[PDB]
DNA sequence: ATCGGATGTATATATCTGACACGTGCCTGGAGACTAGGGAGTAATCCCCTTGGCGGTTAAAACGCGGGGGAGAATCCGTACGTGCGTTTAAGCGGTGCTAGAGCTGTCTACGACCAATTGAGCGGCCTCGGCACCGGGATTCTCGA
DNA sequence: TCGAGAATCCCGGTGCCGAGGCCGCTCAATTGGTCGTAGACAGCTCTAGCACCGCTTAAACGCACGTACGGATTCTCCCCCGCGTTTTAACCGCCAAGGGGATTACTCCCTAGTCTCCAGGCACGTGTCAGATATATACATCCGAT
């Protein structure tokens, strides 16, 4: 009886097992499908992806290989969908995006 | 500037505060207080009233001791001598007093420390002990830093062992500042003869603060803390000690200690007669602020009750188990702290004032009162 | 200063440069010398709420130690979620 | 004690997707915290989908909907394709 | 001799009796001018609370007095 | 006569150095004090987690920058770069703020 | 023995029995202490009793003996504290309070 | 079905309150609504503040917590003074 | 007319004077003959994003009927919580 | 004839103090119904729903209004622009 | 406009250092394998509420025409804040020590879940009348042009 | 200041339909048992938050110059208000058909629970190199003179 991880079967990084057991711990409901924690790790990788994918081109962008708050900030804000679902959110040592109102600015 | 507010309040005295009889009859003094050199260049002050007592200060411009010996020369230039000697020291001293203590000059302090000794050494004991017979006012911030010469001595090298306290939201331990006890002693209108009693006295500030200034048959404190209570032993046995070195009179104080409030025999035969009680139940849970109501329920008519929170919650009302209630009976005022009136904030806040009336109160039968607090377009 | 080291008002701490720099980085090329005192109060009234929160958080867990948790749950209450403190 | 989080899935994550990047403890903190905060708003709206329907359980179709109103546009259309990617691998086997 | 009632709703309630008369009765006077049982009343004058067994002599009412009365909603 | 910039260029200079950087812009023990004081008002002395003031400070520098991104805005609608307190007044009051 | 609604018993007019089964059936969390419900049907009446008496209030004052969604939207809003407490919700059919501003006042 | 709500309460803290005025249908709704809307407030509150201190019971201390936390300024210190009077009521029986 | 009537844009429907009394219910003294353009497209936004949510949440609940608890929850959601329709 | 604003303000004191829906009924309606054309199945729209969708949007156009009009005052102007509603909608975090 | 002077700032090389990434123990959480209950899918039926359309009526919308009042532009004052520079403050770093408060572990006792019997509170249906909505008319209160 | 002219408020009467009260009838709350275990209390550990001191120097603070933009005044003009007439289409009350939302009933697959196995990942430890910092300087930008 060879033991494969969920996450194995499902071909995802995240773990399908913590997000099942996580799932059931919350109290989010009397009973946590089988197929539930698969989704849920499966669209949190998927996320994760974008996030890192966009902060490594912000960091490649600084000419630096290791992703700081503030890779993640530019990458975060500088995206419209990710800064609308992360609108309400304050990333430490993020920063602020550059920019200048155009009547700031010299004539 | 000056060390102290001359223009600031002065207090009327209302019974004979400087013990004359005692100054008469002891001229030489006996007691032991904790000096202020043990605390932790040394300059020695001279008691104005007895020749035998040396204070010892550790003199450095490197608790403040030089604010004190200021603060103690300038009432004593105040209070406790008089003409011509008050203005000869008035003009001597004070402006090289201050000048040093504004430049840190420590040997221009300890020059002035020793020209004020030599100066008192010669003035006539018995015009002093006249001087103190005939006083009838005296500053407002004199018993003040008198209590925090004594609290300073007393509570400063233990103060840590005060937060000792385990819980959050009860037995936590704050003290209400000298000016804002002066403040309620004087609204509450406590006059020789009445009691006052402090449920919760921590060290004892408000329970020595009003046997000294209003002059109470009996001064009263509770308190379950056995840090806070062996803190308020020392502090009562400094008081006595600098009281005696002044001269001053201090009444019947009495204390309960290591032992709560609730359930005390003592707290409960004294209630009757209780003409003032400052309950501090700022953080005082709601089983906590029931059990003081019940002990409460005995107080008598006239009796003020201070605190920092209502007495009463704020919804309180009367349906079935409240008619024969003493809360009914109280009137209830706030009021608004002023800054640097407690101890553990200078920020404030408010304050209220619960006295004991023959009749039920008028104003929770008014439904505007209940409320937090016309409604159209 | 009895018992505790009373803190006196520490809102002018936060400076006149401090405000400056704040607006500069959010792109402000001119300030009104009212702004700072104005700024000194709101940043007061915000500060107020988040550590009445995270004080009251405090107080339910039966602690005296204000975790950054605690900081990051009365920021979330209020919509102001804050990252990278767990 | 153990002190669970998702550094060492978000690490491989990055390695997948940028092999030659690192990620710093702050910023490690920062996407550990993003993935909790993500988790716990999708598991609530799944919960109140769950209760709305008078609905005890947790469902693929709860969490799919909970993407759907909760990320916005495209983000949304990737994150159930690769949901129902992720589901329909996990079946098979 | 005319005397005043307040209740916890805020109207005053204007009444005549002679010292002689018995606290029942003035229940019953309040029974049947507002409607209210008898039982659910709790006449208080002075902070303390009036025996329907004793009578408005006994408690030593004056002319032109004031009285609170408290309605017995649920209680414990 | 030694050499000055004009009114307004090194503002923009400090715009552009702070907008690219990511440090604090409030110094940490001020910042540290305020929030002690603010937590006075509780009698229990509190102990505040060096990493709580920490989080503190990125709330509320985070949260003052917002403010003062739409306080320009504000000052900008009315035909002015400087912002006043009515800026910000107007600021928080849309927000829901006041 | 005779039934005793804990209502009854807490003094309150909310249903303490019906709290305690919203509770427990909500997955709120695995256990619901005993004095919970009481606490929180207490807290209840008491908004209900607030809001209501500011709204017959204002029904008074406006010559009606029955509260409309307009006497709410005017209780809710004259008052600060129940205004930021339901700041973020809409009540049907309430309107807006009469408000013109002094700038827009005829000179 | 039998459709739940909190219609006659609302009515008796009504009549407690103003005896002798009604309460609309569109008003009633809309009060069954806030007490809704609240309990859900404060319930999903205390879920919290039990679950950040992995606590599994929801007690009074955790509802006073969650009322503290949404009620603001004095409406907080007289729920909490109801709540407290009531759970001091209903432990004394 | 092909299987169903495909309605028209049905946003110049929020006429002119709808958009007068709600701009004067806000306190409003004057407005800009452009306000009408900008606060149509801008309901329309608010609209699409609600009714967005309450047929997600409809679909989700394998019904046909936006129901109006559907529409409470949507609004909800986005922090506009709606009384009087249920919850 | 009135002044101009007189009219203004009467009709600011009438709307404000009642509370009809300001929309008409029925383009409201077909207003949601052709937003929802774009899911291709046919919805039915309880119209409680619809009523409910009505309630919210008038509530957050008169939000929006007062918003609107505090820019308008803000720039020393009493009309409102369309850069007053953009200007609202930017700060309330909305765009 | 264009040319130098001074300034700030990005490029460059070098050179640290402490935080990142990787290796390993192990242990605690994830995985495999029943078992049994109950929650959810699927099928059938009721009838509630939706659509669609109708015609009639009347309020609201659309159009068009003064005109005046507010928006925007231009001018000018002056004062309020940006920019340097010298001085003063105190924050920041960097060591040390205290000790107490958070965290973990070990009882065990109260308390809340679960289950079964009981029944009265609370919800669905149905009068029924009185508070609120409409309508006609008179009084009160701007508004504006004179 | 005034008077005609228009909203608006109010007074009275009439009408009506929905709030309030009543009557069944469920079925969800109450009572009373046990029994598992959550957590309250106590003891111990240990590490981190408080406090202190001293030195460096980066930032703050005050002052002075000046300039540029906020605010006030004045002018034009155009566009948006207000009013009148016509049109359009909402609203109503209505009729009917039927789509599908509740609802119940049956079955049975999926997930909670538990028990055991085991390996994945978290704590700890250690190498080493990406980034931070200093220094030196080419290069871009601002600004005053011509
Ligand atoms: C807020 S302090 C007030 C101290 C002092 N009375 C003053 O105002 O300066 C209250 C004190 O009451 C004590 N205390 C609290 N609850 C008590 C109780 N139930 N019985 C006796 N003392 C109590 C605590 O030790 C605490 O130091």
């Amino acid at each position: 009886a060879k033991a494969k991880t969920r996450s194995s079967r499902a071909g995802l990084q995240f773990p399908v097992g913590r997000v099942h057991r996580l799932l059931r711990k919350g109290n989010y409901a009397e009973r946590v499908g089988a197929g539930a924690p698969v989704y849920l790790a499966a669209v949190l990788e998927y996320l994760t992806a974008e996030i890192l994918e966009l902060a490594g081109n912000a960091a490649r962008d600084n000419k630096k290989t290791r992703i700081i708050p503030r890779h993640l900030q530019l990458a975060v804000r500088n995206d419209e969908e990710l800064n609308k679902l992360l609108g309400r959110v304050t990333i430490a040592q993020g920063g602020v995006l550059p920019n200048i109102q155009s009547v700031l600015l010299p004539k | 500037s000056t060390f102290v507010d001359w223009n600031g309040p002065c207090l009327r005295l209302q019974y004979p505060l400087f013990d004359i009889e005692y100054l008469r009859s002891h001229e030489i003094y006996s007691g032991t207080p904790i000096q202020s050199i043990s605390l932790r260049t040394t300059a020695k002050l001279q008691s104005i009233l007895f020749s035998n007592y040396m204070e010892e200060y550790k003199v450095d411009f490197k608790y403040n001791p030089m604010s004190e010996i200021g603060k103690l020369i300038e009432y004593s230039c105040l209070v406790f001598l008089p003409s011509p000697y008050a203005e000869q020291l008035k003009e001597t001293i004070l402006p090289d007093l201050n000048a040093s203590f504004d430049n840190s000059d420590t040997k221009g302090f300890v020059n002035a420390i020793n020209l004020y000794n030599k100066m008192i050494r010669e003035i006539p004991r018995q015009r002093i002990i006249d001087h103190l017979e005939t006083i009838d006012k005296i500053p407002r911030s004199f018993i003040h830093d008198f209590l925090h010469i004594v609290y300073t001595r007393s509570i400063h090298p233990q103060a840590n062992k005060l937060k000792h306290y385990k819980a959050f939201s009860n037995y936590v331990y704050g003290e209400l500042l000298p000016n804002f006890l002066s403040d309620v002693y004087q609204q509450c209108q406590l006059k020789k003869g009445d009691t006052f009693m402090d449920l919760g006295s921590g060290v004892g500030n408000c329970v020595v603060q009003a046997a000294l200034e209003c002059g109470c048959a009996l001064s009263f404190g509770c308190e379950i803390m056995d840090d806070a209570s062996d803190l308020t032993i020392l502090q009562y046995e400094e008081l006595k000690k600098r009281c005696k070195l002044y001269g001053m009179r201090l009444n019947n104080v009495e204390f309960s200690l290591k032992k709560s409030f609730v359930d005390n025999n003592r707290v409960a035969e004294l209630i009757p007669q209780c003409d003032v009680i400052l309950v501090n139940n700022f953080l005082f849970d709601e089983d906590l602020n029931k059990k003081v109501e019940k002990i409460l329920q005995t107080a008598k008519v006239g009796c003020k009750i201070i605190s920092l929170k209502s007495l009463r919650s704020l919804t309180y009302q009367i349906n079935f188990y409240n008619v024969e209630n003493i809360f009914n009976r109280l009137k209830v005022q706030r009021y608004d702290l002023k800054e640097d009136s407690v101890s553990w904030t200078h920020s404030g806040g408010e304050y209220y004032i619960s006295t004991v009336m023959e009749d039920v109160d008028e104003s929770l039968f008014s439904p505007a009162a209940r409320g937090r607090r016309p409604v159209k377009y | 200063k009895r018992h505790r080291k009373v803190l006196r008002d520490n809102i002018q701490g936060i400076t006149k440069p401090a405000i400056r720099r704040l607006a500069r980085r959010g792109g402000v090329k001119r300030i009104s010398g009212l702004i700072y005192e104005e700024t000194r109060g709101v940043l007061k009234v915000f500060l107020e709420n988040v550590i009445r929160d995270a004080v009251t958080y405090t107080e339910h867990a039966k602690r005296k130690t204000v975790t950054a948790m605690d900081v990051v749950y009365a920021l979330k209450r209020q919509g102001r979620t804050l990252y990278g403190f767990g | 004690t153990r002190k669970e989080s998702y550094a060492i899935y978000v690490y491989k994550v990055l390695k997948q997707v940028h092999p030659d990047t690192g990620i710093s403890s702050k910023a490690m903190s920062i996407m550990n915290s993003f993935v909790n905060d993500v988790f716990e708003r999708i598991a609530g709206e799944a919960s109140r989908l769950a209760h709305y329907n008078k609905r005890s359980t947790i469902t693929s179709r709860e969490i799919q909907t909970a993407v759907r109103l909760l990320l916005p546009g495209e983000l949304a259309k990737h994150a159930v394709s690769e949901g129902t990617k992720a589901v329909t691998c996990y079946t098979s086997a | 001799m005319q005397i005043f009632v307040k209740t916890l709703t805020g109207k005053t309630i204007t009444l005549e009796v002679e010292p002689s008369d018995t606290i029942e009765n003035v229940k019953a006077k309040i029974q049947d001018k507002e409607g209210i049982p008898p039982d659910q009343q709790r006449l208080i004058f002075a902070g303390k609370q009036l025996e329907d067994g004793r009578t408005l002599s006994d408690y030593n009412i004056q002319k032109e007095s004031t009285l609170h009365l408290v309605l017995r909603l649920r209680g414990c | 006569k030694p050499h000055r910039y004009r009114p307004g260029t090194v503002a923009l200079r400090e715009i552009r150095r702070y907008q690219k950087s990511t440090e604090l812009l409030i110094r940490k023990l001020p910042f540290q004090r305020l929030v002690r004081e603010i937590a006075q008002d509780f009698m229990t002395d509190l102990r505040f987690q060096s990493s709580a003031v920490m989080a503190l400070q990125e709330a509320s520098e985070a949260y003052l920058v917002a403010l003062f991104e739409d306080t320009n805005l504000c000052a900008i609608h009315a035909k002015r770069v400087t912002i006043m307190p009515k800026d910000i007044q107007l600021a928080r009051r849309i927000r829901g703020e006041r």
